[PDB]
């Protein structure tokens, strides 16, 4: 869905929507500096902080940062509640973080499936110019495509050995029918991340994880393989180490011991660029009794690059929710859009987001291909606002205020 | 069982390679000069029985005995009753002073020499369907392989359907079918899709050599000890390596792995075991111990033919307080054979002998020469005579001719004496 930052090459002045992105022109324009603040070798083992309300595409104008640095460097969301883990020490669970976001480049020789798709768990039937073939769809490709949005018409390239489907175009509505045969074995550059050739190399996990076992805690024997193999890989020119970047978002929950970690995994030469990601205004710090803005330890705030997100228009409004409307395949009236984004004024983005799927299914009960006004005022009267539900239940707890407009 | 390759002691019928077989016609009566065999008419024709109360399974515990002395065809007709028997039979000849040895027991070189007289007659036709999988379904299934030189699509037969299914297959498995009730499948496995990022892996096969249509064609001929001489290497180098005194490589437990796959062979009726002639000289050399063994042995269906040789006449039993019997045989084990004896040559007989061996180890001599080396087969014994051929042809290539004569036979004594000769030179 995200295609990349969406910002001009020379001025760095951003477009109000390109790339995958919209609004946030001050933020975007701050990523572009931080970027070449880096590139030029100005800013040196320093985080970054994406301050701001809620739901303003934190995770997205991060995910526009990697993009922009390299063709394809790793990317890695983290909440920092996910590292307090019941099993799995918070120094392993950070661990994995880290390795997530350190690839590696190695050029190998793999089949690369390339043709025109003919649609129907499935069978997807491919063919080429030359040569026509049916496929048995695996449980995980169909997963993996659907998230790609491939229909039928589309030329895609499928690559073996990652499983990664890559859309290269259409014939009709240009690009045309590839000549030979469908597998062809190529010298294509494979990025896989640290942490990803640990889970390889370690044992596989079997069906049903959270049903019963250990998390992914991964031995420390194995580690010591892929590290080692990973140093004499470099040495020879085999590999190339790409540090891609780690965004770690709900900041404020941090514990001291955390921020000392990731100083400490900062350090390296070959750090990945760590994104912080901070929803509140004034938050403690935890661990420390001491108090700070963003939940940041006294020594990390002058350290770190801070990035403030606005809240959206809205007109800016407007187009993200009618993306996740045809991202979500629902058909909305022109009324039925200007009153869901009345909602994200008041109410979150994500709440109005919630709206959507919600109507569908009482448009779909009252047979109609047109999701309306009385369709969405349905969902917003049946399905509250944090802030509403709150409210509903602080009322019927206590009446704060009477009849008569006297308190207690 | 492919892999094993058939070693065998060809010193010992070195002196042997100038005999086919057994000189015979269809009614059965002896040849007066056939197979390269002269004279021994009576002996030739009872072992000539023998191989047809083999052949009609009569020798029911039974065995044969060779009496007479030395160099009287005795250890030659042995081999002509393995060469009368069949096509690539084995053959085992011993001597009773072989089981006297320093490590191994009695019996655990009596072992082997039985393992060395069974065989293995095999006639197996497989045709070979290997490479990668790429699934079509028709109405029972159309499957594609792709090797590393060829690639082929095959409408599978119903049979072959219910036996995949039972074994996981996906697209992209190098996979080993076979027409002839086989089922082999290697799920997931595959060098095409194998990532640098993991080594201790080993989940991916290569892809296979050659075309996916191969047929492949298995006729072998090895003894039970070439089995285990072969499985006992955590092979080219094996036929002159025996250089370790314990020789500790062929455990029991070791040949138990070969006696279960050697039935699972016989079950499926791909290759049936066929037992041959074990040959034992200086019978009488043999323990009380090693006789007992052979009771055991001679009763066993699976069991060789055990011939034996003995040149003695009243021997004292080797394993019993001095008890004297016939060629130093038990009376328990005398009764379990049938002696056939065998005559000595006459110097008429002699000579005819020599101009069959010269023939054969391809040495030239004149009719005198032939005359003078006779007359030290009929005062020494004919294995010294015959002896006499190889320095003598020396002699004559040394002196220019091709052609042995008297003179150059006559050097050949002077140089090389026979043991009773040598001793009393001495004094
Ligand atoms: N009847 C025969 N015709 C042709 N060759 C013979 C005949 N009899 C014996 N010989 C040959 O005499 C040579 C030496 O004798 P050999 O060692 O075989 O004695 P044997 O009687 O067979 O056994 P043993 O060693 O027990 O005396 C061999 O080459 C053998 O083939």
């Amino acid at each position: 869905h995200i295609r990349g930052l969406g910002v001009d090459a020379d001025t760095l002045e951003p477009r109000p929507s390109s790339q995958g992105l919209v609004g946030q022109e001050k933020a975007r324009k701050a990523a572009a500096v931080v970027l070449e603040m880096i590139k030029q070798g100005k800013i040196a083992g320093r985080a970054v902080l994406i301050a701001g309300p809620p739901s303003t595409g934190k995770t997205a104008i991060a995910m526009g940062m990697a993009q922009s640095l390299g063709q394809d460097v790793p990317f890695t969301t983290l909440a920092a509640s996910e590292i307090f883990s019941l099993e799995m020490s918070k120094t392993e669970a950070l661990t994995q973080a880290f390795r997530k976001s350190i690839g590696v480049r190695i050029k190998e020789e793999s089949e690369i499936m390339e043709g025109e798709v003919v649609e129907i768990q499935g069978k997807l039937t491919i063919k080429t110019t030359d040569m026509e073939a049916i496929y048995d769809m695996g449980s995980k490709m169909i997963d993996a495509m659907t998230k790609e949005r491939v229909m039928a018409g589309d030329i895609i390239s499928i690559d073996k050995s990652s499983g990664k489907i890559t859309k290269l175009g259409r014939s009709y509505a240009f690009l045309q029918c590839p000549e030979g045969e469908l597998q062809k074995r190529k010298e294509v550059v494979h990025t896989v991340s640290l942490h990803e050739i640990d889970v390889i190399n370690s044992r596989t996990q079997g069906f049903l994880a959270l049903f019963s076992g250990d998390t992914g805690e991964i031995r420390s024997e194995i580690r010591d393989q892929i590290n080692t193999k990973v140093a004499e890989w470099k040495e020879e020119g085999k590999a190339e180490i790409v540090p891609g970047v780690l965004f770690i978002d709900e900041v404020h929950m941090l514990d001291i011991e955390c921020f000392s970690y990731i100083n400490r995994a900062l350090e390296s030469d070959l750090a990945p660029i760590v994104i912080m990601a901070s929803n509140r205004g004034v938050s403690r710090i935890r661990g420390t009794d001491y108090k700070s803005p963003h939940g940041l330890p006294l020594d990390f705030l002058d350290r770190v690059v801070i990035i403030n997100t606005h809240p959206y228009t809205p007109d800016e409004l407007r187009q993200i929710l009618s993306i996740r409307a045809q991202e979500e395949e629902v058909d909305l009236t022109p009324d039925a859009l200007a009153l869901l984004t009345k909602i994200g004024q008041e109410a979150g983005l994500r709440y109005a987001s919630n709206l959507i799927t919600t109507s569908q299914l009482i448009a779909a009960k009252r047979r109609a291909k047109q999701v309306g006004v009385e369709d969405v005022q349905r969902s917003f009267k049946l399905f509250y606002d944090p802030a509403r539900s709150v409210r509903f239940v602080q009322e019927s707890e206590k009446r704060l205020i009477g009849n008569d407009g006297v308190v207690d | 069982i492919s892999e094993v390759r058939g070693n065998t002691r060809d010193h010992r019928t070195a002196a042997h390679t100038h005999i086919k077989g057994l000189g015979l016609n269809s009614s059965g009566i002896a040849e007066k000069q056939a197979a390269g065999f002269v004279g021994q008419c009576a002996a030739r024709e009872a072992c000539g029985v023998v191989v047809d109360l083999i052949k009609a399974h009569k020798m029911a515990g039974r065995g044969v005995l060779l009496a007479g002395g030395p160099g009287t065809g005795k250890t030659a007709l042995a081999l002509a009753i393995s060469q009368e028997l069949g096509t690539k039979i084995p053959f085992c000849p011993i001597t009773g002073s072989e089981i006297y040895s320093t490590e191994v027991k009695k019996t655990e070189v009596l072992m082997e020499n039985f393992r060395r007289a069974i065989g293995l007659r095999v006639r197996e036709t497989k045709d070979v369907y290997e490479g990668e999988v790429t699934e079509m379904t028709p109405e029972t299934l159309l499957i594609g392989l792709k090797s590393a030189r060829g690639q082929k699509k095959l409408r599978l037969d119903p049979s072959i359907y219910e036996a995949i299914q039972k074994e996981r297959v996906q697209v992209g498995d190098v996979i080993y079918i076979e027409t002839n009730t086989g089922a082999c499948k290697r799920v997931g496995r595959s060098d095409a899709y194998a990532t640098e990022f993991d080594l201790e892996a080993e989940e991916y096969v290569p892809i296979p050599k050659g075309e996916v249509h191969k047929k492949k064609e298995i006729v072998q001929d090895v003894t039970l000890h070439d089995l285990d001489v072969a499985n006992a290497r955590p092979i080219i180098s094996m036929m002159g390596q025996l250089m370790k005194p314990k020789m500790t490589e062929i455990t029991d437990k070791l040949r138990m792995e070969i006696n279960k796959v050697v039935q699972k062979y016989i079950n499926q009726g791909v290759a049936e075991l066929i037992p041959g002639v074990l040959f034992i000289d200086e019978a009488h050399m043999l323990d009380i111990e090693c006789f007992t063994y052979l009771n055991k042995a001679l009763e066993s269906p699976i069991a060789p033919i055990v011939v034996l040789a003995s040149n003695r006449g009243i021997a004292t039993i080797r394993g019993a307080d001095d008890l004297k019997a016939a060629h130093g045989i038990p009376p328990d084990f005398l009764q379990r054979l049938l002696i056939i004896p065998t005559h000595p040559y006459e110097p008429d007989e002699i000579r005819r002998i020599v101009r069959i061996r010269a023939q054969t180890e391809g040495v030239q001599l004149t009719d005198a020469a032939v005359d003078r080396v006779a007359e030290h087969g009929v005062r020494i014994s004919l294995r010294y005579c015959l002896q006499l051929l190889a320095p003598a042809s020396i002699l004559a290539r040394v002196n220019g001719r091709t052609q042995v004569d008297v003179q150059d036979i006559a050097e050949a004594e002077e140089l090389f004496l026979d043991a009773r000769r040598s001793a009393n030179i001495l004094t």
